[PDB]
């Protein structure tokens, strides 16, 4: 469960704001889907359909 | 101990006496200290027996007699006793404490309670015998040094520095010159009016000389008054020659490296019987015979668990 | 229009920050917990701002 | 009752065994047996002359027995009730975590709605709060003294919660308070002043009686001596360590010179990085804007109270006695006991 | 527990307490009876306090009295839990 993170860690092909938020996104929903611990596993879906939860559970 | 010409006493925390040998650096008999530490020895012109105050009694330990039970034990007093002098004559006997209130101590009387008394504003740092025999030099924590006469009871009192404790204080046996050491790390030395029916003991300021950077802790004089050691917080033994007050030799126990904190203050100054040695005594546990011309270390005495705040060193035949 | 704006922030003088000012949890939770609690309780706190609003309807 | 029994027996203790003032030990021991005179007025004053009650009158016969008499195997037997009941006491205080209206006193669990006003609070701008109804609980504070930690219910509907001390005069600290009060206006009317927002922090002191009176709790504060055990436990610190390292290696500390006390205390200090407060101030801070906040605000309070503390005289100022606001970041000053450099004068333990 | 508020008097003295009225509330149907208190017993302590009042009436019926509100449920297997004498683990005794 580290390959699709690998490929949003050396990806480093972004030359706007929009390209590294949306670089974000992707690791973001990346480590929700991986994480562990279920009670963030469960809120993935949620995060894909609004940003802000994404961020509120990043750290 | 007794019987062997060269004395050299020990003691710290650990509450023992330790009576090394000069000649070879073995400890010859210890000697118990319960109660207290001990905060500075003294051996006795006699030579009959060594003495030891410590807090709240002046114990007297025998020098002849090995593995004995403390001799005297002056009790009677407070907030320990900083040193203690000794008569020539082998009669009387002086102290100093931090209870403002110098002492003497009749040896000959049976009488537990003291002889005179010398009251002073603030606790005593530091006794001195003149080698006349006649005035008593006493240090206190505010600066004020006192001359205390033995005779008349004049006391002339002289602050070298204000509000600075002066820490001990020496006179050669010459009479010439007398030191004196503060907190900040200066030497006030003072010049000795010839007087002695007089008793006029002007004390005329020849130099401060800058020792040391910290807080400076003994001075005293070589027996051939050539030398003044000065010893320190900062881990220097300093040796001032007495013609010029320049630094002859700087015998220093430093690690030699930036990463050692407060390795051990260094407090022990006694010269040897001609100023070819000298003891010294430090908080890292170890006593050391230095060689004063060359500046190496001869013997090294090694065995005391706790730091060694005291030496004793006695040439008298 | 911004212009204006200046000219008019000019008139009314610079008001000095002193006389301005008379004029007008996450990481604490995590500061206490142990992980394994702190996952639920991040959750939850996340979710319940979601639950009010008109933010809920569409979530 | 048996707080007062186990101080009053304490004293006459150390007048009978210490000092052998038999006289000054019944002075001591006669209001207590007029206090219980009036009789069972609670429940726990019920059940206190019910178990002990008893005990304390037949000492009391010895005692005055003794008074007609003048025999040691008199008085001898009175203090062997009296320590029998003083022990069992002894036994029931650290038991006394809280106090019950119902049981301590039902007056003030009937009082409701009062027109008296909450302590400390009266304006003559404000509105007055007067009290809405007092809490049933009392979490009686467990330390030498026992304060109490009584909690009043607003007409305005906030919670005041207060600190009952017994047996500590409240007259000098309300007089104290009259001070900070001078001390902050002049503050606020110098410029430079009002604008680094310097101010001390002050609380409410009422005054009961000559012994008891009402301390104004102040909410989100620890004292500073909590706050480093608690450091110091979660990182596996040890609370003595500074202590231990001096007497292991000059354990006559006490009796040390002071030339050899500034070496011990040195040798120690190299030896601690004494970074504890600062560390955990940033820790606790959830955010380093809001952390930096608080630490101007800590730098300042704690300069004005220096220089008034000395201006005052505020001596006796360890660990205990001092607590910071975990979220203003200000230092608080309380139990102003000692004024007036009372403790440069005292022989034992002078402040330098 | 045994109209007795256990964190009222504190631990200690609330165990001693509910075990006294207990033994006044059985007084109150049988008071001519030898009561035996054990309050958070061992497993030895059972053992010695079951057979000493089993010696005292060897045809005589004894009463047991066993309350576990501050043990775990018991077991299918047959057994019942107290405690260790350091109170820090729940001891299984079997029925048998």
């Amino acid at each position: 469960s580290t390959i699709n993170l690998q490929k949003a860690w050396g990806a480093a092909r972004r030359v706007s704001k929009d390209d590294w938020l949306e670089w974000l996104r992707r690791l973001s929903l990346e480590l929700l889907k991986d994480s562990s611990s279920p009670s963030l596993r469960s809120c993935w879906a949620l995060a894909q359909a609004y940003n802000p939860m994404a961020r509120d559970l990043f750290n | 101990v007794g019987s062997d010409p060269v004395i050299l006493a020990t003691a710290g925390y650990d509450h023992t006496v330790r009576f090394w040998q000069a000649h070879s650096g073995i400890c010859t008999r210890t000697v118990q200290h319960q109660d207290s530490q001990v905060n500075a020895l003294e051996v006795t012109p006699d030579r009959s027996m060594i003495a030891a105050a410590g807090y709240q009694h002046i114990r007297m330990y025998d020098l002849n007699s090995n593995n004995p039970n403390p001799i005297i034990s002056y009790d009677g007093v407070n907030k320990n006793i900083a040193s203690v002098g000794f008569h020539e004559d082998g009669r009387w006997m002086y102290t100093g404490g931090e209870d403002c209130t110098a002492r003497i101590w009749d040896l000959r009387s049976r009488n537990l309670q003291c002889q005179r008394i010398f009251q002073v504003n603030a606790p005593i740092n530091c006794v001195c015998l003149h080698p006349n025999q006649a005035e008593l030099i006493v240090g206190d924590q505010s600066g004020a040094i006192h001359i205390w006469d033995l005779k008349t009871d004049h006391n002339e009192q002289l602050i070298p520095e204000p509000e600075v404790s002066i820490t001990s204080a020496h006179i050669d046996p010459d009479a010439s010159y007398m030191a004196a050491v503060n907190s900040t790390g200066n030497c006030y030395v003072w010049n000795l009016t010839g007087g002695i029916g007089d008793e006029v003991t002007q004390l005329i300021p020849k130099t401060k000389i800058p020792a040391h950077t910290r807080y400076a802790l003994q001075c005293r004089f070589s027996p051939d008054s050539t030398l003044l050691a000065t010893c320190s917080a900062d881990q220097t033994c300093k040796i001032w020659r007495t013609s010029n007050f320049s630094l002859m030799t700087e015998l220093s126990i430093k690690s030699g490296n930036p990463g050692e904190s407060s390795r051990g203050w260094m407090w022990g100054c006694a010269f040897s019987g001609d100023s070819q040695y000298i003891v010294t005594a430090s908080s890292d546990n170890l006593a050391r015979l230095w060689c004063v011309e060359t500046g190496e270390i001869k013997r090294e005495y090694g065995g005391h668990q706790k730091a060694v705040v005291c030496l004793a060193f006695n040439d008298s035949v | 229009t911004r212009r204006e704006a200046i000219r008019v922030l000019g008139l009314l003088g610079a008001l000095d920050p002193y006389k301005h000012k008379v004029n007008i949890e996450m990481l604490v939770n995590m500061g206490n917990l142990p992980l394994d609690e702190f996952y639920p309780a991040v959750s939850m706190v996340a979710l319940m701002r979601i639950f009010r609003d008109q933010s809920l309807s569409h979530h | 009752w048996h707080e007062m029994w186990h101080e009053g027996l304490e004293e006459a203790s150390r007048l009978y065994f210490g000092e052998r003032n038999v006289k000054g030990m019944f002075e001591v021991l006669e209001p207590l047996h007029a206090m219980m005179e009036r009789g069972p007025q609670t429940l726990k004053e019920t059940s206190f002359n019910q178990a002990y009650g008893r005990d304390l009158m037949e000492a009391q016969e010895w005692c005055r027995k003794y008074m007609k008499s003048g025999n040691v195997k008199d008085l001898t037997q009175a203090w062997d009730l009296y320590y029998h009941v003083f022990r069992r006491i002894s036994k029931q205080l650290p038991q006394l975590t809280s106090l019950e209206l119902q049981y301590v006193s039902p007056k003030l669990l009937m009082c409701r709605d009062l027109e008296l006003a909450v302590p400390g609070t009266y304006d003559p701008n404000q509105p007055i709060i007067r009290i809405q109804s007092i809490a049933p609980s009392l979490q009686v504070i467990t330390s030498k003294q026992r304060p109490r930690k009584l909690t009043l219910m607003g007409s305005n509907g906030h919670e005041f919660v207060f600190l009952l001390k017994g047996h500590e005069d409240l007259r000098q600290d309300e007089r104290v308070m009259q001070l900070f009060g001078l001390v902050n206006t002049l503050l606020a009317n110098d410029p430079t002043s009002l604008r680094k927002n310097l101010s001390i922090q002050r609380y409410a002191v009422i005054p009961l009686s000559t012994n008891s009176g009402l301390i104004g709790w102040v909410p989100h504060c620890d004292t500073l001596h909590a706050l480093i055990r608690d450091y110091r436990e979660k990182k596996k610190i040890l609370l003595n360590i500074e202590h231990r390292i001096m007497l292991r290696m000059a354990p006559d500390y006490d009796h040390l010179t002071l030339m050899q006390k500034v070496e011990v205390f040195e040798h120690a200090v190299n030896n601690t990085a004494g970074d504890d407060l600062a560390k955990l101030l940033w820790l606790k801070s959830p955010s380093s804007e809001v952390w930096f906040d608080r630490r101007t605000n800590y730098t300042r309070s704690l300069a004005v109270m220096s220089m008034v503390g000395y201006i005052l005289g505020l001596g006796d100022r360890h660990p205990s006695n001092l607590m910071l606001d975990r979220l203003s970041g200000k230092i608080l000053h309380i139990d102003f006991g000692d004024c007036f450099e009372v403790a440069m004068t005292r022989e034992k333990f002078p402040e330098k | 527990e045994c109209w007795i508020d256990p964190l009222s008097m504190g631990p200690q003295k609330a165990l001693e307490t509910i075990g006294a009225n207990l033994q006044k509330q059985y007084e109150n149907w049988q008071p001519r009876a030898r009561y035996k208190q054990s309050l958070d017993p061992t497993v030895d302590e059972v053992k010695k306090l079951c057979t000493s009042l089993r010696r005292n009436a060897k045809e005589e019926r004894v009463l047991f009295h066993y309350n576990g509100h501050g043990v775990p449920r018991p077991t299918v297997n047959g057994e019942v839990w107290v405690f260790n004498k350091n109170y820090t683990q729940y001891i299984p005794l079997s029925i048998y």
